[PDB]
């Protein structure tokens, strides 16, 4: 359809995050997750903040024919109750943090 | 952007049941702070701007995973609805169609009063107590919600509101919430406001019965 | 039969930071009612049992609040504030960078806690009751300090955390002294009231609790 | 009894005694068959119906009544039965309005001066000002004092300047999209072609809360009344089913009405982008059948049902409840990339073996350029292996990710249970009736 | 039998109560006509009046969740299918650091399954394997590589069953945004009452403000109140910014929903009408939903409740 997937699925993105915002979030203390070329299905049970440090991921929501692309330097907030397949085609590295209600 | 709407009465008009100092802090600080915080958020999101107030509350509620703007947007509506729910020389009993609907949906006004009181006494922590008109069931109900939640998020039409956040009664009653609830029902609740809100709600619910031909 | 213990200081000893009127109502009315209602429905074991893995039983609100307030009174002293030392200062700098950074994050969490609730400094050494939840090779940095916010009566005990410090952000805790100004109440708490020697003492028990589990 | 069943058919099944305009043959059939099979017709209705079987008799009957043939042809299309009580619409005080720019200006993807926009947006705080009927007399401006130049409309005029700039730059594109997406015209679609006139209001000119004067142009038995409110899209008042049985006496094509905008929606997704209600005449007491949701289009690019329902406000597709709590399930530690590492591990080991020796089926091609043979050969000459260690460290990262989600989930559960917030996505998970080696 | 698929309608002369409580059979006390209105599912997006534009050596092995690979002699059944408590082989795996809970469990007897071959190839080298295996995260295409719904039961309405039978000047448009009147307590103004609602919901102090005709006031951005002529109906055009008069001061032959027979005459100079129900009424045309009447005599039995869907060939 005409509406982008990020708007439909409430995937908040902050492409090209400044270093000041990273330190406000305390990204340097976040855990590290990395992968190579693979496919990851996941259903988010809580909100997750992801800061991509290397590579890119293409996110295909359940039943979708389109994808959302996030690149290194982007800060992504995956919403609670989201079901999607994450696709990687090259080395990928990220720092993540799961957020409960309130929190951040 | 939304302005801070004055209550429909002067701040000392609810004395001695609700003190002037309570109105000055509750409206002048709490309600004002909600409006100011909401306006800052709306100035950064053009999509949330352009929603109506009812649409904004439902959209920011996000089907049970509220967005950061929900608390401010919900609270500004809740307090505006709350000031209009009270009037000088209020209380006693409703009349005309409000009384008839209450007697139909609760059995009597006494049954409604106990249900409203028990909902307000048993709401733990901050929250609100509502007399609502159910859209699907076409009847009145008593509903209690926590924090900023209001019945608009479930497509219900509020009729009467009571704030049971501690900041609304602690200066005048301290821990005696029961006295605050009893005073609200006896001297403050505006049944005139309920008459007009039911009239506005009748444009969407139609609490009457159809005229069916014998043919 | 649980009993209401008095604060470990005279009710006038927190002046002018916390008035006697606040203590007369916070301890003499709110905390007293929680214990009285709990005894009619029948402490750490009671809180875990009544939590019921999230499907809270009727006794949980009284039991958890009674524990929370007793924990709250021990968290402050008439000559508090300042800085901690010993192993607590080492852990704070390890997990927050510096003590100044920790204070800013703790104050912000207490300020942003919407509605009634508590803000906690806790020692996170929890174990999960699910399968494949044991780390074969612990790194010893997994037992860290965290700042967590809870709503209403919830406390970190229900997730098997070890609380070290709390501040009551229910409006009844500060409304008689600061009205809506929760920021000033939080700032006063961290500069004049907080008892770091009690927090250090609670850290030793939490460390010994984890040590006993590891053996 | 035959009073509750009739009421049940009206309310539950939408029955109404709609008029049946019968031919003389059909009218004779129903009047004569009530008497018998082959009997002398006795009732005056059947006797008259027998006479009416000849159009020559009808013409003689018409002339004796002094009316024309076409008037008689129109008298058979008349509503039978009783009439509803006539409407009595009372005004709740005077109609007081402001000229407030729509909150949703400007449209998405259109750039305007943000300084002018903030000047425009100042008027949105005027809704908070209180007006009392006891006060619309003290300083009322009339006659020569109420000319347009005397009024302060500066913030609305800046909106008009931006609106006209947007119209002149997007008018042709919007009409082109109408032809691309909508094959045929229908009330609620964009007026195009010869029917379009310059000066018609575009959708961003309207906003909920506005009061409009318009004329009724179309009545639909299953949809409602469509009102021309001076725009390129007609407004829509939802009326359907039995309600039209009485409402048809008052809502007629071509009559002037006063309407209020209750919702404005995207015309690509929703059939009727402008939703209205009648202000004058007031027919709120006559409307009983309501639309659960506004009707939408199912278009070519709509292949995912979950995306469609998010574009509108419709519930998710329900599913059977799993009957298991997510917070009680075992953690996941199998990193999806481990299966790829295993293939690379096997490829390196078989290449090393060849180096030594000669210095239902699924086939997995492996490239030599994605293998690290320099480290493998050193490990081979030195002698789990490095690749096996590499699989465990990827598993540890995945296990840590699962642990942190579960810990956040446990806190999230306690907060939601205390505040009465849903644990599962609402609408999802409808209930029933809705549809050893290791130790050895 | 019904000649076409559609929904049943009767106007009069059919008993609304069924002959028996359980049955769907209705009697006719009088002669009547029974009409079959012609007509052509996710239930979360397909709703009433939607428009459908589209049709409806152990180091080489591996152990994972409910699966494992093997480079002890392996005995596989003929069909390659394992049942519960089946022998497949009479330290297999690298003993991973983490082991997820699996439905499958070893004992070598498989207990809790399909078996197939896995082959890894690189530069003319082959190594075969035996793969024995059994919420979104539990999953065991690559982005890098007409008709209108009628619901109440679904029918499709389209062109196969619906057919057509063929101051400044006042203009329709917005008058402005109605503001809240504090006397009436409502954030969105009531504007008007009807006959029923004025008796139920009108406050005593507001009787003085009920008006039979419309009165128009304008508030500018500074808070001044304008009326121009407080005894007529004058409003401001928001686009042209001028005053104009309202149309009224607000103090056809064919009717919607009527049923027609196959040769009814509307006028001498007009073609005869077709049978059906008036679905759409416009200024100079009417859209008809095709329907077929059936004549029934007293004592006949109707098979189906009102609006019950009948398929072609049904009694
Ligand atoms: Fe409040
Ligand atoms: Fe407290």
């Amino acid at each position: 359809m005409q509406t982008p997937l990020e708007e439909l699925y409430n995937v908040k993105v902050e492409r090209k995050v400044s270093q000041r915002r990273l330190e406000e979030l305390g990204v340097s203390r976040w855990s590290v997750w990395k992968t190579g070329k693979c496919k990851l299905p996941w259903d988010w049970q809580v909100d997750q903040l992801v800061y991509i440090e290397e590579g890119e991921v293409r996110v295909v929501p359940e039943g979708s024919k389109r994808f959302m692309q996030f690149l290194a330097g982007d800060l992504v907030r995956y919403p609670k109750w989201l079901e999607a397949d994450l696709f990687f085609n090259a080395p990928y590295s990220e720092r993540y943090c799961f957020k409960a209600y309130a929190d951040d | 952007y939304y302005g801070l709407k004055t209550p429909p009465y002067p701040l000392d008009a609810l004395e001695p049941y609700m003190s002037q100092r309570t109105l000055e802090v509750h409206w002048g600080k709490h309600h004002r702070g909600y409006v100011d915080n909401l306006n800052k958020q709306l100035g950064k999101d053009d999509r949330l701007y352009g929603y109506t107030m009812e649409e904004l509350i439902k959209a920011t509620y996000n089907n049970g995973n509220p967005l950061p703007e929900f608390n401010n947007a919900a609270q500004v509506y809740n307090h505006d609805f709350f000031w209009e729910s009270m009037q000088p020389g209020g209380g006693d009993m409703p009349i005309k169609g409000v009384l008839e609907q209450i007697e139909k949906d609760f059995g009597s006004f006494t049954n409604f009063r106990e249900k409203f009181t028990n909902a307000a006494l048993t709401q733990f922590g901050s929250g609100w107590v509502w007399l609502v008109l159910k859209r699907e069931e076409r009847r009145l109900e008593v509903v209690k919600t926590s924090n900023a939640i209001n019945p608009l998020v479930w497509d219900d039409i509020p009729i009467i509101n009571l704030d049971v956040w501690e900041h609304s009664y602690y200066l005048d009653y301290k821990n005696e919430r029961g006295k605050y609830i009893n005073t609200f029902l006896n001297h403050l609740v505006s049944w005139n406001a309920a008459m007009s809100r039911m009239a506005r709600a009748e444009a969407f619910v139609n609490l009457g019965e159809p005229t069916i031909p014998i043919a | 039969g649980f009993e209401l213990k008095p604060p470990p200081y005279p009710l006038d000893a927190l002046e002018p930071h916390m008035s006697r009127e606040t203590l007369d109502y916070h301890w003499g009315k709110h905390h007293k009612t929680y214990v009285e209602n709990l005894n009619k429905q029948i402490l750490e074991e009671v809180v875990l049992l009544s939590y019921n893995r999230g499907n809270m039983l009727p006794a949980f609100n009284n039991a958890a609040q009674a524990w929370n307030h007793e924990f709250f009174w021990e968290s402050i002293q008439p000559g508090g504030g300042g800085k901690p030392s010993g192993d607590l200062l080492r852990l704070i700098e390890r997990d927050f960078g510096s003590f100044s950074d920790f204070v800013e994050r703790f104050k912000a969490a207490a300020a942003s806690n919407f509605g009634s609730g508590w803000t906690w400094l806790a020692y996170k050494a929890n174990r999960l009751d699910v399968a494949n939840a044991v780390n074969p090779l612990p790194k010893e940095e997994d037992k860290k300090l965290v700042i967590v916010k809870t709503p209403n009566a919830v406390n970190p005990l229900v997730w098997d955390y070890s609380p070290l410090l709390t501040i009551d952000t229910w409006e009844h805790a500060y409304y008689l002294d600061f009205e809506n100004r929760r920021i000033e109440y939080i700032n006063t708490f961290m500069e004049k009231l907080v008892s770091w020697e009690t927090v250090s003492t609670r850290l030793e028990s939490a460390m010994a609790r984890a040590a006993q589990r590891e053996q | 009894t035959e009073d509750e069943a009739r009421r049940r058919n009206w309310i539950e099944r939408g029955w109404a005694p709609w008029e049946e305009i019968l031919t003389p043959e059909a009218d004779f059939a129903r009047k004569s068959l009530n008497e018998g099979e082959e009997v002398p017709l006795q009732s005056p209705e059947a006797i008259e119906a027998f006479k009416m079987l000849r159009p020559s008799y009808r013409k003689k009957k018409i002339k004796e009544m002094g009316i024309t043939e076409d008037e008689w042809y129109a008298k058979q299309f008349e509503i039978r039965g009783d009439k509803p009580p006539p409407l009595d619409t009372s005004w709740a005080g005077p109609l007081v309005v402001r000229q407030i720019p729509p909150r949703d200006w400007p449209p998405k993807g259109w750039e305007v001066d943000r300084k002018e926009l903030e000047f425009i947006r100042e008027a949105h705080k005027l809704m908070a000002e209180r007006v009392w009927l006891e006060d619309l007399d003290k300083d009322l401006k009339v006659g020569e004092d109420a000319t347009v130049d005397k009024m302060c409309l500066e913030r609305f005029k800046v909106f008009l300047k931006q609106y006209n700039e947007w119209v002149e730059a997007n008018k042709d594109r919007l009409e082109e999209d109408s032809y691309k997406y909508d094959q045929d015209f229908y009330p609620g679609r964009r007026i195009r072609g010869k029917d379009y006139k310059e000066g018609m209001y575009e959708l961003p000119f309207y906003y909920p809360g506005m009061i409009c004067e318009g004329t009724v142009t179309t009545l639909h038995l299953y949809q409602g009344a469509f009102v021309d409110i001076g725009g390129v899209h007609e407004g829509w008042v939802p009326i359907k089913g039995n309600d039209w049985f009485w409402i048809r006496h008052f809502i007629r094509v071509g009559m002037h009405v006063i309407v209020e905008i209750t919702a404005k929606r995207d015309p690509y997704r929703f059939r009727f982008p402008l939703e209205l209600r009648f202000v004058h005449p007031n027919i709120d007491h006559m409307i009983f059948n309501k639309f659960d949701f506004p009707p939408i289009f199912h278009r070519d690019g709509d292949t995912n049902p979950d995306e469609i329902r998010r574009d509108c406000g419709r519930p998710p597709e329900p599913r059977k409840d799993p009957g298991s709590k997510p917070e009680e399930e075992g953690l996941l530690s199998d990193h999806p990339y481990v299966d790829k590492l295993w293939q690379l591990h096997v490829a390196e080991q078989m290449i090393l073996d060849d180096y030594e020796a000669n210095p239902p089926k699924v086939i997995l091609k492996t490239s030599v350029k994605e293998l690290d043979l320099e480290a493998a050969l050193i490990e081979r000459k030195y002698h789990k292996l490095r690749r096996n260690i590499e699989m465990d460290e990827y598993d540890s990262l995945h296990w840590r990710r699962s642990l942190e989600e579960r810990e956040a989930l446990l806190r999230d559960i306690s907060s939601r249970q205390a505040l009465g917030l849903p644990l599962e996505e609402p609408g999802r998970y409808k209930p029933g009736s809705f549809f050893s080696y290791d130790d050895a | 039998y019904s000649d076409s698929e559609g929904e049943m309608h009767w106007s009069t002369d059919v008993s609304h109560a069924p002959e028996f409580t359980y049955s769907n059979v209705h009697l006719l006390p009088k002669t009547s006509h029974l009409w079959i209105l012609s007509g052509g599912i996710l239930f979360s997006i397909h709703k009433d009046q939607d428009q459908m534009n589209i049709p409806f050596s152990d180091l080489l092995a591996k152990r994972r969740r409910n699966r494992f690979l093997i480079p002890i002699s392996v005995e596989i059944p003929i069909n390659g299918i394992f049942r519960r408590n089946s022998i497949f082989a009479f330290t297999l795996f690298p003993k991973d650091l983490f082991r997820e809970k699996d439905n499958i469990q070893l004992r070598l007897v498989l207990n809790w399954v399909r078996a197939f071959f896995v082959e890894v190839n690189t530069k003319g080298l082959i190594r075969d394997f035996i793969r024995i295996g059994l919420r979104k995260r539990n999953n065991p295409m690559n982005p890098f590589y007409h008709g209108t719904i009628r619901m109440f039961s679904l029918l499709i309405l389209s062109s196969s069953n619906c057919f057509r039978i063929g101051t400044i000047k006042n203009s329709s448009g917005p008058l402005g945004t109605a503001i809240q009147i504090s006397n009436f307590y409502s954030f969105l103004p009531l504007l008007t009452y009807n006959q029923i609602s004025v008796i139920k919901y009108l406050q005593l102090d507001n009787f003085k403000y009920i008006f039979q005709v419309i009165h128009s006031y304008l508030i500018d951005e500074n808070g001044r109140i304008f009326n121009l002529d407080p005894y007529s109906n004058l409003v401001l055009n928001p686009f042209k910014l001028n005053w104009y008069f309202l149309h009224q001061n607000y103090n056809t032959i064919i009717s919607l929903g009527q049923f027609f027979c196959e040769n009814v005459c509307i006028a001498k100079k007009e073609p005869y009408l077709k049978s059906g129900q008036v679905l759409i009424v416009q200024r100079d045309s009417v859209v008809i939903r095709s329907a077929k009447p059936y004549l029934a005599t007293p004592g006949a039995k109707v098979h189906g409740h009102y609006r019950e869907i009948l398929y072609e060939g049904d009694t």
